[PDB]
């Protein structure tokens, strides 16, 4: 059936990360103190 | 008219405890997988 003869040629058909920010969430830095020396002082004298 | 937030610098294992102080069902996010351990899952509709 010569109607349905196709030809075809060349052609040009030619058409991840993960990241959220917070603001801030610090815990108790810096953790030592005492509280004998204050007390030492203020009851002796 | 504010968001109520949890955060952590690690995991957030919430979990539950029987009175023997066991774990039945947990469900641990972190940082790179969210687990639901227990024994079920459900997902419903407001209907039934
Ligand atoms: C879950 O709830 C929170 C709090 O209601 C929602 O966060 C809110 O998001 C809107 C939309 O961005 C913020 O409005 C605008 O935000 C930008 C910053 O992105 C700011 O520059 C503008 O001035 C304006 O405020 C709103 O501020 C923000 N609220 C808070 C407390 O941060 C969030 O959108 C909700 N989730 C969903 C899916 O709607
Ligand atoms: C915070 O959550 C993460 C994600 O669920 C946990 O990571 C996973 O932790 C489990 C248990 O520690 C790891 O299983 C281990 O597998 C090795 C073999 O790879 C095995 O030898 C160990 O006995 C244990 O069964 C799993 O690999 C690990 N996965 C990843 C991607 O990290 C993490 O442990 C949680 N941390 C805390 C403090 O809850
Ligand atoms: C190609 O074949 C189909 C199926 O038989 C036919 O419908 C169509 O008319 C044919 N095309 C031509 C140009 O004859």
């Amino acid at each position: 059936d010569w109607c349905n003869v196709s030809l075809v040629d060349t052609s040009v058909p030619e058409p991840g990360i993960l990241e959220h920010d917070p603001f801030f969430c610090p815990p108790t830095e810096a953790t030592a103190r005492d509280f004998l020396a204050d007390a030492l002082v203020t009851l002796l004298v | 008219g504010n968001a109520l937030y949890f955060k952590s610098a690690r995991n957030v294992t919430v979990n539950i405890l029987n009175d023997q102080t066991k774990v039945l069902t947990q469900l641990i996010t972190g940082p790179k997988a969210v687990e639901a351990y227990g024994k079920k899952f459900e997902v419903k509709t407001v209907s039934g």
